[PDB]
C-alpha cells in the first residue's frame, strides 16, 4: 500500500484516518476523517518533494512508515512496531546509545493525550518526535518529554491572543464556558491566570455537559443546558469564551437559540474556531459576533495537484475525500527532519555519505536546525516550539466569500496582536460592543469596591472640604489644606478668606 | 545485609512488583540527552516495607492450602526509582518471553506469553497512569495499592487496572456529605498544582455544584517555594480566601503544598478557619511538624478504615536478621538497600499510623491469588494443572470475584475499585501534641458523634449564602459560578423597580419611598 516507501532512512508517521475488553478494536469500525487523510498526504508530498530536491539529500532516499491511530484507543502497538529492528524483535537493555530502530524519527499523533502517551515510551530511546497540532502547555517540560518537539504554538500564545483581543476593544468583563475534558479545564485555568495580570475579570466560569450531536439527550442534561443559558442571560457580561470540542456545541447553541438569546461576542478556541458543521447552522448569524483564534494558513505550492500487518490499509479514504491550516505544520516537520539528517550525515551538494545514524544523535541535530521554508523561518525555541503566526478570524455567512475572514494576526516572538482590521459587529450602527462591569466615574467621584472583582465599584461624590486627585488615588478622598475648601465633587481646592 | 537478593523467588506462577525501593537527589533531574542508564543514588525504606508486605503475603499463601493447593507462587520485584524511564524498563522486562531478552512487536495480546502473571503496581498515580496505559495493550492485570487518582477508573483506557484503595471520588463524596450535613453552603476550594490537586478540584467542583454547595473561590497552590511568583500566588490565594468572607476551606493538596501554604499563612497571620483535609495531607508525613499548627484554626478530614497486620513488624525484623546471617546466605536491584541494618528500620517508623498501604499491598497479593484460584477451578487439594494460565485469561475472572484479606472481604467493582469505609478524624490540640481523634464514620452514609465534636468554644462554625432573596430586596450574584446571592436592602428614597438584580431606582421627585418598599408613594 501507499502507507510505505522504502529508502535509506525511514520516517514514522501517526495520523488518525478514522474517527468486551477481549475484543480487539479495529479502525474500520469508525467513519473516515478527511483531515487526517489530508495530513498524511501532506507528509507524503513533503517526503517525495525532498526526494526530488537534489540539493537537500543528494543520493539519499527518505522512506516512511505511516500507521493509522484511532486517537487514544491504539497508541502502544505502532510505537513497538517503529522501535523493533531485527525480525520485528526489540531488545531490552540498560543503554540504547548503540541501537538502531526501524525509523529514525516520528511525525507524532494529534491529540495531546496520545502525544504524551507516545512520548513517555519514546523517551526511553530518545527517538525524536515532532508533533503538529497538540497545543497543550505541559509538553514544554523537556525533563518530562526530552525528545518531543512541535511545529505549532502552544496554548500560551492562544490565550495571549485572546487576552490582547479583549484589551484592544477594552472588554473588562467576560464569561468562560469549558468542557468537562482536560482540554477545557486546562485552558480555563490558563485564561484565569492570564486575565488577572492584565486587568480583566471573569464574571463566572461554567462547565458544559459531554453531549454528542446525533444522540438523544436526557432530561437532566437538557435542564443543565437550560441553567447555563439562564446564567448567561442574567449576567451583564456579553463576551463569552468557549473551550470545548466542536461536536459538543451543537446542542448548546440549539438551546441558546431556543431561548432567543442574542447580542454577545463569542470567542472560539482553535478546537472549534473553524468548524464548518457549526458554521452551516444558518441561525448562528443572529446570536451575535463570532471571533475565532487559530493558526494562520500557509499555502503549499504544488500540493493541490499532488492530492487530487495492521492499520496500514485503509482504501475508503479516497471516495470519502472526493486541513489547510494544519498542513504546513506537517510539511515543515518533515522538512525539519530532512535538514537535521542532512546535517547529521555531514552531507553536501552531490556528495552525501550513507553513515549509520542512531536516533539520539538526530534529536541533537533536530534541536539545531534553522532554515527558511516556503518564505517562513522555522527553528525550535528551547522549549521545543516553532514560532508560527496565529490569526483571528470572523465568521461570515455571505457565501460570495470565504466562511472565515481574517481580522487580525498575532506574532509569538513579538508576542503581540497586530494588523487588526474592520470587524463588522452586530450592533445597531456597527459600533464596538462593550462589556464593562461598572461605568466609569465622573471627575471628583471616588470608587467604592463591590464584592470580589476589581472591576466592581460604586461611584461616590467627594464631600466639601475634600478632593480627589486622579493622578494620585481614586479609592478615597483626601482633605483640603487648612485654609482651603472645595465644591463637593471636585478635583481641586480653593482659598477661603 | 544481603537484602536485595530476597526480591526474586521461583514458582509455578510469578507476580511482578513495582515499588519505590530507591530514589535520587534533585540534581539528577536535568534534561536527558544520551540514552544511558540511571544510577541508584538513594535508598528508600517505604519501598522496602511494602516489598516486605508482598513477600509476607506470598509466603502465607505458599503455607496455607486455602489458595492454590499444591502450587508454588513466586515473585519478581523491581524498583520504580520514582522515574518513568526506569519504570518503563522494568515494565518491558515483565512482558518479555521467559528466558529471552527481547520483546516482539505482535499486533494483538493473544500472541504474547509474558514471564509474569500479574503486576502489583506502582506507588504513585503518575507511574500508575503511564504503566496502566502500557499494560492495557497486553491486558496484563495490574493491581495498585496506592494510586487513587480517579482518571484510572476509566475502563476504556485502563481495561486491566485494579486497585485495593478507593478512588478520590469516594473521599470527595464523603467531604460533600460532610459539608451538606453542617449546612456549610459557602466555601472555598483549594488544590495543589499537581495533577492530583487539579483532578481533585475538578471532581469536587462537579460534585458540590450538584448538591447546592456554592464555591466562593476555586484556586491552585504551588508545590514549590523557589520563585517570587509563588510567594505572590500564595499571598493572592490568602487575599481571595479573606475577601470572600469564607469560614470553611476545602484543601485537596499534597503535603508539601499544604506545608508551604500553612507556613506562609502563619507568616501573614491569617485568622482561624475550618480546613477540610485530604488523606495525603491528613496522614502528615510533613505538615504536622510546623511549630504553630493550632493557630491555623481547625483541621478535619476522612481516613481509610482498613484492617491491620499484627505480625508484620516481627516478620520484617526476622527477615532482616536472616539477611544479616552469612550461614543463611550460604544457602543489584537496589545496591543501597544492602547497606541497611535493623536499627535503620526501627519499629518507631512502623508504629506511626504506613498501615493503610502495607495492608493494601497484602490485599493486592491476595486478590491476584484468589483470581488465579478461581481461574484454575481449584478444588480442595487439587487444581486444573493440565494447562498454563495467561494473564488475559485471569483478567476475565478478576472482575467477578470476592477475596479475603485478614478477616475482611473485598470485591473489585465494574470500574476496578474496592469499596471501603472511612473514619472522620479531627485534630485535637488540647493534648500537648496534635493527635487524630475519630469523630465519625462514612460508609456511603455519614454518621457523626456530634457530642464528641471538638469545636473551639461552645459553638459550631457557619458559612452560608442566600439561595433566594426576600421580596423587598435586590439580588446580586456571587461565587465562582453564579450560584448564590448577597442581598441589598433598598434604602428610603429608592424603590425596587424589578424583582431582579437591577439596582434600586431613585425615587420620583413628586413622590417618596420608605425602607424596603417596592414603589414610589404620593407624599401628599
Amino acid at each position: 500500500s501507499d502507507f510505505y516507501l522504502p529508502g535509506d532512512y525511514l520516517l514514522g508517521g501517526l495520523f488518525s484516518l478514522h474517527a468486551n475488553f477481549l475484543q480487539v478494536p479495529m479502525c474500520k469500525e469508525y467513519e473516515v476523517k478527511v483531515i487526517g487523510y489530508n495530513l498524511m498526504q501532506a507528509m507524503r508530498f513533503a517526503v517525495e518533494e525532498i526526494n526530488n530536491d537534489s540539493s537537500l539529500l543528494p543520493g539519499v532516499l527518505l522512506g516512511y512508515e505511516i500507521v493509522d491511530v484511532c486517537y487514544i484507543s491504539n497508541n502502544v502497538q505502532p510505537v513497538l512496531y517503529f522501535l523493533a529492528h531485527e525480525d520485528n524483535l526489540l531488545p531490552i537493555q540498560e543503554d540504547y546509545s548503540n541501537y538502531s530502530s526501524r525509523v529514525v524519527a516520528v511525525i507524532g499523533p494529534d491529540n495531546s493525550e496520545s502525544v504524551m502517551t507516545v512520548a513517555n515510551f519514546l523517551s526511553l530511546f530518545l527517538l525524536p518526535q515532532i508533533t503538529y497540532s497538540a497545543i497543550s502547555d505541559e509538553l514544554r517540560d523537556k525533563v518530562r518529554f526530552p525528545a518531543l518537539l512541535r511545529t505549532t504554538p502552544s496554548a500560551d500564545h492562544h490565550i495571549e491572543a485572546m487576552v490582547q483581543l479583549m484589551l484592544h476593544f477594552r472588554w473588562n468583563w467576560i464569561i468562560v464556558l469549558v468542557s468537562n475534558d482536560t482540554y477545557g479545564r486546562d485552558n480555563g485555568q490558563l485564561l484565569g491566570e492570564r486575565v488577572a495580570r492584565r486587568g480583566i475579570c471573569i464574571a463566572f466560569q461554567e462547565t458544559l455537559p459531554t453531549l454528542q450531536p446525533n444522540q438523544n439527550m436526557t432530561s437532566e442534561e437538557r435542564q443543565r443546558l437550560v441553567t447555563i443559558v439562564d446564567k448567561l442571560q442574567q449576567s451583564t457580561a456579553r463576551v463569552v469564551v468557549v473551550f470545548s470540542p466542536d461536536l459538543t456545541l451543537y446542542h448548546f447553541f440549539n438551546e441558546v437559540l431556543r431561548q432567543n438569546f442574542t447580542g454577545a461576542v463569542w470567542i472560539a478556541s482553535e478546537s472549534w474556531a473553524i468548524d464548518p458543521v457549526l458554521h452551516n447552522l444558518t441561525e448562528l448569524r443572529h446570536l451575535g459576533t463570532f471571533l475565532g483564534i487559530t493558526i494562520q494558513s500557509v499555502p503549499i505550492p504544488g500540493f493541490s495537484e499532488f492530492r487530487e500487518t495492521c492499520n496500514q490499509e485503509c482504501d475508503n479514504c479516497l471516495n470519502a475525500t472526493l486541513g489547510e491550516r494544519v498542513v504546513y505544520s506537517v510539511y515543515s516537520a518533515v522538512y525539519a527532519v530532512a535538514h537535521a539528517l542532512h546535517s547529521l550525515l555531514g552531507c553536501d551538494k552531490s556528495t552525501c555519505t550513507k553513515r549509520v545514524v542512531y536516533p539520539w544523535q538526530l534529536l541533537e541535530e533536530i534541536w539545531k536546525v534553522n532554515f527558511t521554508l516556503l518564505d517562513h523561518q522555522i527553528f525550535f525555541d528551547p522549549q521545543g516550539d516553532v514560532a508560527l503566526h496565529l490569526e483571528i478570524v470572523q465568521w461570515q455567512w455571505d457565501r460570495s466569500q470565504n466562511p472565515f475572514q481574517s481580522v487580525a494576526s498575532y506574532y509569538p516572538l513579538q508576542r503581540q496582536l497586530k494588523n487588526i482590521q474592520d470587524i463588522s459587529w452586530h450592533t445597531i450602527n456597527n459600533t464596538i460592543p462593550m462589556s464593562m462591569c461598572s461605568k466609569r466615574c465622573q471627575s471628583g467621584q471616588k470608587k467604592k469596591p463591590v464584592g470580589i472583582h476589581v472591576c466592581c465599584f460604586e461611584c461616590i461624590d467627594c464631600l466639601p472640604g475634600t478632593f480627589l486627585n486622579h493622578t494620585e488615588d481614586e479609592y478615597e478622598c483626601q482633605a483640603c489644606p487648612n485654609n482651603e475648601w472645595s465644591y463637593q465633587s471636585e478635583t481641586s481646592c480653593f482659598k477661603r478668606q | 545485609l544481603c537484602l536485595s537478593q530476597q526480591f526474586k523467588a521461583q514458582g509455578d506462577y510469578i507476580l511482578g512488583g513495582l515499588f519505590p525501593l530507591g530514589s535520587t537527589e534533585e540534581a539528577t533531574l536535568n534534561q536527558r540527552t544520551q540514552p544511558n542508564s540511571i544510577p541508584c543514588n538513594r535508598f528508600s525504606p517505604l519501598g522496602l516495607f511494602l516489598a516486605m508486605a508482598m513477600k509476607m503475603a506470598v509466603e502465607e499463601i505458599n503455607n496455607g492450602s486455602a489458595l492454590l493447593p499444591g502450587l508454588r507462587l513466586g515473585y519478581d520485584l523491581f524498583d520504580t526509582c520514582s522515574e518513568p524511564v526506569v519504570t518503563m524498563k522494568s515494565s518491558l522486562m515483565f512482558l518479555a518471553k521467559v528466558g529471552s531478552q527481547s520483546i516482539a512487536a505482535y499486533c494483538n495480546y493473544t500472541q504474547y506469553q509474558p514471564r509474569v502473571l500479574a503486576v502489583i503496581g506502582p506507588h504513585s498515580s503518575e507511574l500508575a497512569l503511564i504503566t496502566g496505559k502500557f499494560f492495557s495493550f497486553f491486558l496484563m492485570p495490574q493491581v495498585s495499592y496506592s494510586a487513587s487518582m480517579d482518571r484510572l477508573s476509566d475502563r476504556e483506557t485502563f481495561p486491566s487496572f485494579f486497585r485495593t484503595v478507593p478512588s478520590d471520588r469516594v473521599q470527595l463524596q464523603a467531604v460533600v456529605t460532610l459539608l451538606q450535613n453542617f449546612s456549610w453552603n459557602w466555601v472555598a476550594a483549594l488544590g495543589s498544582d499537581d495533577d492530583y490537586g487539579r483532578e481533585g478540584l475538578s471532581i469536587f467542583s462537579s460534585l458540590a455544584n450538584a448538591r447546592g454547595i456554592c464555591i466562593a473561590h476555586e484556586g491552585l497552590v504551588p508545590q514549590h517555594d523557589t520563585s517570587g511568583q509563588q510567594l505572590g500566588k500564595v499571598l493572592d490565594v490568602l487575599r481571595q480566601v479573606n475577601q470572600s468572607k469564607v469560614q470553611v476551606v476545602v484543601l485537596f493538596a499534597s503535603a508539601r503544598a499544604v506545608y508551604s501554604l500553612f507556613s506562609y499563612s502563619i507568616h501573614h497571620g491569617l485568622s482561624p478557619k475550618v480546613w477540610v483535609a485530604s488523606e495525603s495531607w491528613l496522614t502528615s508525613d510533613l505538615v504536622m511538624t510546623l511549630p504553630n499548627i493550632a493557630r491555623v484554626g481547625t483541621v478535619l478530614g476522612f481516613l481509610q478504615r482498613g484492617a491491620l497486620l499484627p505480625e508484620f513488624s516481627h516478620y520484617v525484623e526476622t527477615h532482616l536478621a536472616l539477611a544479616a546471617d552469612p550461614a543463611f546466605c550460604a544457602s543489584q536491584r537496589c545496591p543501597r538497600c544492602d547497606d541497611i541494618m535493623l536499627q535503620n528500620l526501627s519499629s518507631g517508623l512502623l508504629q506511626n499510623l504506613l498501615h493503610h498501604q502495607i495492608f493494601a499491598t497484602y490485599a493486592a497479593v491476595y486478590s491476584v491469588a484468589q483470581a488465579l484460584h478461581n481461574t484454575l477451578q481449584c478444588n480442595v487439594s487439587h487444581c486444573h494443572v493440565s494447562e498454563h494460565v495467561l494473564p488475559w485469561q485471569l483478567l476475565e475472572n478478576m472482575y467477578n470475584m470476592s477475596f479475603h484479606a485478614r478477616d475482611l472481604t473485598l470485591q473489585f467493582d465494574a470500574e476496578g475499585n474496592v469499596d471501603m469505609e472511612y473514619d472522620l478524624k479531627m485534630w485535637v490540640w488540647q493534648s500537648p501534641t496534635p493527635v487524630l481523634h475519630t469523630v465519625g464514620t462514612f460508609n456511603g452514609t455519614l454518621q457523626l458523634q456530634q457530642s464528641k465534636m471538638y469545636w473551639p468554644g461552645n459553638q459550631v462554625p457557619v458559612s452560608q449564602c442566600s439561595r433566594q432573596c426576600k421580596d423587598g430586596q435586590v439580588r446580586r450574584v456571587k461565587g465562582f459560578h453564579s450560584c448564590c446571592y448577597d442581598c441589598v436592602d433598598c434604602k428610603a428614597g429608592s424603590y425596587r423597580k424589578h424583582p431582579d438584580d437591577f439596582t434600586c431606582t431613585p425615587c420620583n421627585q413628586d413622590q417618596w419611598s420608605p425602607e424596603k418598599s417596592t414603589a414610589c408613594l404620593p407624599r401628599r
